[PDB]
């Protein structure tokens, strides 16, 4: 019933390892399907080849910017932004997957895997997954970022798609 | 267009000539009016570029259409190569290169290039894309063939109100400027225009009145 | 339409063009007859609202109709949203989706959500509330196109009963009662308008008497 | 508009009623003058986006002039984003994200960003940047309400020479260009168009004669 | 209204005077026009609905409009009541109950009460939503006061440019009706009434002419 997605993370081409993501399509379906056909690639464009641009350790690694590859691009399925369909989810720990946007009813592809708990960020961001297999992965990312987010060596998606 | 098989996989077949000649009938027939987009989208669903192309060059006259279609066509595509940049070099054994505007297009493509592109893993949809482009195209020519402005729009003193109401629907439909305006618009100019005697009829009724009654007050 | 696929596993096949031909072909030949309804439910059996939508979208003008059609849509999901809100209730064990006002008339629901809501066990029927929310409105339609009352209809001086009874009992398809109004109807208004020469003849047979025994009665 | 509290502490304190009189009054008598953008720069200091906001739009009458403020200030918006792109992304508990192009003049942006953006450290001066869109639209606006151009001011026969230099003045003001075209446009334009006993008069003293000899000179 | 003190907390303060004073004057001097709702919501910035029910009581004269607010006000409250229904069983030790759509307006609530719910934690604030809807009240107050229809607007043959796009984006401002609808407007009426002389210099730019160089077009 709600998709499952993996990430095979790639630090300057070295293999890193593979984190999955369970969609909360049940109760956030139009955000869950956007990452969904965004991982697949299935709508012509997406987060393969992508990398994640900003990552602060201790608080959230964010990626999903493919079309400037620099937080101020990236778009949905639906168009470049969409609506925040809802606030039920919130920034409970580690492994929370959210939407970053600019501002309300922005959301686009940019996404953030939170490495806390960002309890300030509720009601802002539409939380919308988890980590399911991976979270070690998540956080040995965290050693290549910095304070203000920028990172030393290039972090990829280098494959990503739907297992269930 | 792609079929799928008795085991669930696709490939390429050849498209029937009923879809073309249908098409061609009602291009013909219903020349452009506002309902020649779904029966396009219905017809076409899964053709690959090349049967698009082919769509397309098969409509014999209203040739200015056809050219407009073709402008729109093109500027899609380049503002698709702009915002998607190809990469150069080899490619990888498993993926095949990513198709330009002009290749989106199914220009300067074969058709096997086509359904190794739709029937890729993960799928590239070329079609849908290409189609939506002839869709948008489809919606500027409707746009053009309206034949009168919205505004213009005053009920005779004998013409019924259903005629009345009816080429209002039909040029509003034609018009597509948006939801919300149309929505304004089916309120305000819908009961501004209408004849002294069944306008005051509706006035009666008040703005809360729906089209049904707005309709069978003026009815008999 | 998703259709029973060999073996037992319903997969989505989208709508045949000759479908969509045939039904644009009635609504261009028969205009807006009692006798499209089942027409219309004949053509769309176990159809997406994706598919009533596009054969709702490629008729060709009554733009009017076609916007009562949409705004009793409307009006029937407005209703359905009132009469099945969600009540604060323990969570089910098993989640499946539910279809809004909006998830049934097909507007903000993608295909693969319906196809979900009518595949899933137990389904979301879906595909029968759009198609008695058209069903409705096509009754609407049909009851606005009658040309005269039924209380007007009077057979000539000359006008076989054939012809009398033909049209008679189409206006009344056509006109929209109950059952038991439309007993008393065929019991009080058929008799009493025939023409006086055959009028006897029927008095003459009785007041309970069947339609055949009339009919052949004035027969010649 | 914020002001420094004692002790060193800038807080909110809403714009006063009686300055909004004063700009109200302002803009009843001197209407557009080249001395309304000096007055509004005085009566409108380190005010918020949403106090400039109240000031625009409490003006009554003149509304061609308050929409080509309107969209100078969109301009520049679209020109700030061009210059200055905010990247998107979750910000920082301490410090405040950086303001967009629509956040400067007040559209999206509530009152408490704006005062965090000005009270914070270092402070963001959007009080300032949208102070000079509203400076430039209203340099637009008074160049625009000027009646006659600077190269058509000639003196009467008999009008006295202090209207003359006055009225040149003030029309030079409310033009616009630069000062350096300014320097040449008065040694070429204020002798010519004299009255040519004083243009002789003025001739005597020499080209690169200051304005008060000159006066001097036809005084009386 | 409640004003905060240096320790940062809020109490009650009598209202002012020369704040009565200037409202009376300006909604007798300016009457009904655009810019008294900017006005009205400087001058009664965090004002109890008991100052409110004051302001709006102690307008003389236009007792019509008065009386459109009053109503306005009243649906507004019965939409309140009916929004949200008070919840049964016990109560919170650290929370008490709230008002009804009645006594947001204050009308059977005394001036400590008004008190206690606005500076409550958390904060209930009734007087921006009563000030909210006396905003309503007064934009359908100066609906009605407006003197034409937008689409009525045609410029005179002597008429100049300048006045008509004033007295267009006056009656354009006082209609209201919406925002992307005024955006529409703004595109085909304004072009669509021009002279013929400065009509055809207008359509000389096109469409994408914006408004400054269509004012300095017919200019001069």
């Amino acid at each position: 019933v709600n998709p499952t997605v993996f990430f095979d993370i790639a630090v300057d081409g070295e293999p890193l390892g593979r984190v999955s993501f369970e969609l909360f399509a049940d109760k956030v379906p139009k955000t869950a399907e956007n990452f969904r056909a965004l991982s697949t690639g299935e709508k012509g464009f997406g987060y393969k080849g992508s990398c994640f641009h900003r990552i602060i350790p201790g608080f959230m690694c964010q990626g999903g910017d493919f079309t400037r590859h620099n937080g101020t691009g990236g778009k949905s399925i639906y168009g470049e932004k969409f609506e925040d369909e809802n606030f039920i989810l919130k920034h409970t720990g580690p492994g929370i997957l959210s939407m970053a946007n600019a501002g309300p009813n922005t959301n686009g592809s940019q996404f953030f895997i939170c490495t806390a708990k960002t309890e300030w960020l509720d009601g802002k961001h539409v939380v919308f997954g988890k980590v399911k297999e991976g979270m070690n992965i998540v956080e040995a990312m965290e050693r290549f970022g910095s304070r203000n987010g920028k990172t030393s060596k290039k972090i990829t998606i280098a494959d990503c798609g739907q297992l269930e | 267009p792609i079929v799928q098989n008795i085991q669930g996989q696709m490939v390429h077949q050849a498209i029937s000539p009923r879809t073309l000649n249908a098409w061609v009938k009602v291009v013909e027939e219903k020349a452009f009016s506002p309902e020649v987009i779904p029966m396009f989208s219905a017809l076409s669903e899964g053709a690959t570029p090349q049967d698009l192309n082919t769509m397309l060059n098969t409509v014999g006259g209203h040739q200015a259409a056809m050219q407009m279609l073709k402008e729109t066509i093109n500027e899609e595509a380049a503002e698709w190569d702009r915002v998607h940049p190809v990469h150069a070099g080899p490619i990888a054994p498993g993926q095949m290169r990513e198709p330009r505007g002009s290749d989106i297009a199914g220009t300067t493509s074969t058709l096997q290039e086509q359904i190794g592109w739709m029937t890729n893993n993960p799928p590239i949809p070329v079609g849908e894309i290409y189609k939506r482009w002839i869709i948008l195209g489809l919606n500027k020519i409707v746009r053009m063939y309206s034949p009168t402005s919205i505004l213009d729009i005053r009920q005779g003193p004998k013409e019924p109100f259903r005629d009345y109401v009816d080429r209002f629907y039909k040029t509003l439909r034609a018009e597509q400027a948006s939801q919300e305006v149309k929505n304004w618009m089916t309120e305000t100019l819908l009961v501004q225009n209408a004849n002294p005697d069944c306008k005051t009829i509706l006035k009666a009724l008040g703005p809360a009145a729906t089209l049904e009654e707005m309709m069978t007050a003026c009815q008999g």
